[PDB]
């Protein structure tokens, strides 16, 4: 069957880690050859199994979740970890059982001059639990009046856009993330390996 | 963590005259996210504009915010003698918030000669086991002037610690004192001590010294 | 109108832990963050981190290793612990309210250092024929290796407040602190009044009240 | 002016290989944006074909040109290159330099002014030209037509003036078209009035620059001589 | 690949009259279409992005409506430099695709088409082949036909045809047909037979000579 890891890895746009993007993989035969042996792929970590033996196993479903970061908060990407997009965008369990992968695309998501349309939360007055969105755009009110959904002095806007230049470095430069999440239950496996 | 830097980082100017002052970030910041605070001795810092155009509460008229991108500025129309003080650029437009190194204020008149005197030992603490001597500037416009020492027709450098006073509440003058300290065997095999100065409000260094045993 | 109360520990000794609590009074504890901030004189001000009622951090990532925050929302207090604190962490703390734009407190002050209590070496600088410039000269008193701060210095107890001027503590190799009052007086009167330089070391309770003559060249 | 600069025209032959070029000016045009290339057949609509990331070298074609031409580029000068291998007599087009904004932004915004490139298997010739005098039907209330052909020409273009430049009363040049020799033919014809039989002596002049060649030919109503 | 259909291909209009263009996707491109704009000789050039968005250093009468699959290019203030080809690209995924195109055009009045027919030379014969050729000068519309006869008999595939652009005075087209034969199959027959069939012509003229005769 050989179902779509290429709508995911080898897309023209992705989106915005606050607003990342979940596909379900369900009834397939897959190949994890080709992501354990590339040389594109910078990130390539791998929680709960061992990357070399994925296509000895067979679990009930796989989730794809796809976004674009900085450079420099893929670290944050992980279990028990702590930052801006760890606790306000995208939050992974502790019995965390899946893969991490992450890869440069400077090419495709910087411009001269800016590409403000990549954004992050910045503001919420909580943490996320454990793969859980939040699109909501509700002004962030740090005073004491009230906001009444109007910006002005201490109420402020969460969402903000990164900053994407070519001249930038290794570290401002804008990576894409996707995380392959396991769910094997009682019933019957419908994503195996070939043979 | 984006990298803030102010300019100037010290300022002289007098009352009426308007003030610029700017700082300048590393990347782009987000939309103007970009805060100005004041502070004063003693006190906590005081916000004044946000958003890098918009006034806060409780602020005069004279206090304005400008710039875009990596370059804002902020603006004072007439200074007053509550606007002499210390300033700070903020952004919070990402984490971690990040503050700007500073920029002060200071008082600016004419230029005054700076009063030299020099002070010699005490047995005291000769006896106590060690000799420092003493060199003091007084009331002087304006405060960048360099001051050496000379042991014996002969430089030094290491051992010396200089210390500067604080605008006076009345002229706008300031006071230098610099101490030469050293263990009494170099006292007693160096014979020369020299306090030398170099200040804009002269012509020509002036060196005021004394011998050993000289009194 | 908010108000923000702190305390906790002064001196420290170095690998020792800073403790810190701030309490807060007049409005609701819960629907904010809490922040610490830190200045240095050199290094500007500086952004610690902020805790929620739920026990909920936000870090900088400079010192996200030695930083605990606390929270009890029973009292509406907060409270910081900062860990392996060397000679660097001298600093005045601050605690605000999210984004402190509205809010901060007063200030404590934390310094570190190896030494301990101390008393001040007093020894006075005399009015010499060198240091006279209009028939006014330059006296003053030097106090040395005092530990730790503040040491005030007065001169005749309050009866002189003209031509007054008193350094700041310059740190020396020793870990000690010392400083020089100097004060210029009319050479009319070096051989009538009476100079002393009252001073006063309150982490001791260390009084002294010497007593200053010129300089005389005697001659044997 | 930000502009783009593209190789001039080319005649080729199959089995040959080619390389066109295409450089940037006004802007920083040494690296970080898109060099791509645009097809067009005579007649026809736009296809594209790829582009090329100067800076790390990056390619990305498309299927109906994947394996048969390259694209390349050289960041030092600021120049993309298109290049074949064996060329075909398919290839005869014009071709199009084209800069992306990137980020998102993946129009073209940046055109160049086109390389012609012709695919032929004959060789350079000279122009037949042939008189096209009035006929008769042509009495058409007075609408007497004449002109000159001129045939077995390659390669393009020619260019056929009348009277040195100086009739232009409703006087057309066809376009050229292809037969099946590998030549090409076109005709030019100017209208006037029927009593045009002594009034105005026309000749046509054609040139062709490849070759070298110049025709003046002049027209007369054909007389059939009575026997 | 997203497939993309305009409608119409070719529309004529007059001066000053609104227009209006269509493209259509077979997916959902949200917002994610440009519209360029190439005259005759000339390159492409930009005119709308995101498909509600005007490039600058162009004018105003030009705008653009439409997102998911359905999408609409309008010009109300027509005027002379307008009358082009128009493309619609979409950049949503690759590879990008275009259009087919949609020419523009100058209406008129139902012209009468003249037709004209201009025999061969001997020294065409002398150069081993010869060519008749008709003509169709000032004619509108563009739909015109011309047969050929040799001896009232339809011939194909012996002869070939080419037509002008509009004329910038009268917006007329003008249309030739050359038949080339051998000196062989020249004498084949002896009637040359030209016949115009146009819908304005209410009827087929024809103009037929024998060989040697005109």
């Amino acid at each position: 069957n050989l179902c779509p890891f290429g709508e995911v890895f080898n897309a023209t746009r992705f989106a915005s880690v606050y607003a990342w993007n979940r596909k379900r993989i369900s009834n397939c035969v897959a190949d994890y050859s080709v992501l354990y042996n590339s040389a594109s792929f910078s990130t390539f970590k791998c929680y709960g199994v061992s990357p070399t033996k994925l296509n000895d196993l067979c679990f009930t479903n796989v989730y794809a979740d796809s976004f674009v970061i900085r450079g420099d908060e893929v670290r944050q990407i992980a279990p028990g970890q702590t930052g801006k997009i760890a606790d306000y965008n995208y939050k992974l369990p502790d019995d965390f059982t899946g893969c991490v992968i992450a890869w440069n695309s400077n090419n495709l998501d910087s411009k001269v001059g800016g590409n403000y349309n990549y954004r992050y939360r910045l503001f919420r007055k909580s943490n996320l639990k454990p793969f859980e969105r939040d699109i909501s755009t509700e002004i962030y009110q740090a005073g004491s009046k009230p906001c009444n959904g109007v910006e002005g002095f201490n109420c402020y806007f969460p969402l903000q856009s990164y900053g994407f230049q070519p001249t930038n470095g290794v570290g401002y430069q804008p990576y894409r993330v996707v995380v392959l999440s396991f769910e094997l239950l009682h019933a019957p496996a419908t994503v195996c390996g070939p043979k | 963590e984006i990298v803030m830097t102010q300019s100037p980082g010290t300022l002289s100017l007098s009352p009426g005259e308007r003030a610029t002052l700017s700082c300048r970030a590393s990347q782009s910041i987000s939309s103007s996210y970009l805060a100005w605070f004041q502070q004063k001795p003693g006190q906590a810092p005081r916000l004044l504009i946000y958003g890098a155009s918009s006034r806060a509460p409780g602020i005069p008229d004279r206090f304005s915010g400008s710039g875009s991108g990596t370059d804002f500025t902020l603006t004072i129309s007439r200074l007053e003698p509550e606007d002499f003080a210390v300033y700070y650029c903020q952004q919070y437009g990402d984490s971690p918030l990040t503050f700007g190194g500073g920029t002060k204020v200071d008082i600016k008149r004419t230029v005054a000669a700076p009063s030299v005197f020099i002070f010699p030992p005490s047995d005291e603490q000769l006896k106590s086991g060690t000799a420092s001597v003493v060199c003091l500037l007084n009331n002087f416009y304006p405060r960048e002037a360099k001051v050496q020492w000379k042991v014996d027709n002969a430089l030094q450098s290491g051992n010396s610690q200089e210390s500067v006073t604080e605008q006076d509440s009345k002229d706008s003058t300031y006071s230098l004192s610099s101490t030469l300290t050293l263990s009494k065997a170099d006292y007693e095999k160096h014979k020369v001590y020299a306090c030398e100065v170099t200040h804009q409000g002269l012509s020509s260094p002036v060196t005021k010294s004394f011998n050993r045993g000289e009194c | 109108e908010v108000q923000l109360q702190q305390w906790g520990a002064g001196l420290l000794k170095p690998s020792e832990t800073l403790s810190l609590t701030c309490a807060v009074y007049g409005e609701s504890f819960s629907g904010y963050y809490w922040s610490w901030i830190r200045q240095s004189p050199g290094k500007g001000l500086e952004w610690i981190g902020q805790i929620n009622h739920s026990g909920n951090t936000n870090y900088n990532p400079s010192l996200k290793s030695r930083v605990t925050m606390s929270v009890d929302t029973s009292k509406n207090q907060f409270s910081l612990k900062l860990s392996s604190v060397t000679a660097a962490d001298t600093a005045v703390y601050y605690c605000a309210r999210e984004l402190g734009h509205d809010y901060w407190g007063q200030g404590t002050l934390v310094t570190v250092s190896s030494a301990s209590t101390k008393g001040p070496s007093v020894f006075p600088l005399a009015p010499s024929s060198k240091s006279t410039s209009g028939g006014t000269a330059a006296l003053g008193c030097l106090v040395k290796d005092y530990f730790p701060e503040p040491v005030t210095v007065s001169w005749n107890s309050g009866a002189l407040t003209s031509g007054v001027h008193t350094f700041p503590a310059v740190l020396q190799s020793s870990g000690l602190y010392s400083l020089s009052s100097v004060v210029t007086v009319p050479s009319s009167s070096l051989g009538t009044q009476t100079y002393i330089c009252n001073v006063n070391h309150k982490p001791s309770n260390t009084k002294v009240d010497k007593k200053v003559e010129p300089k005389s060249c005697d001659k044997t």
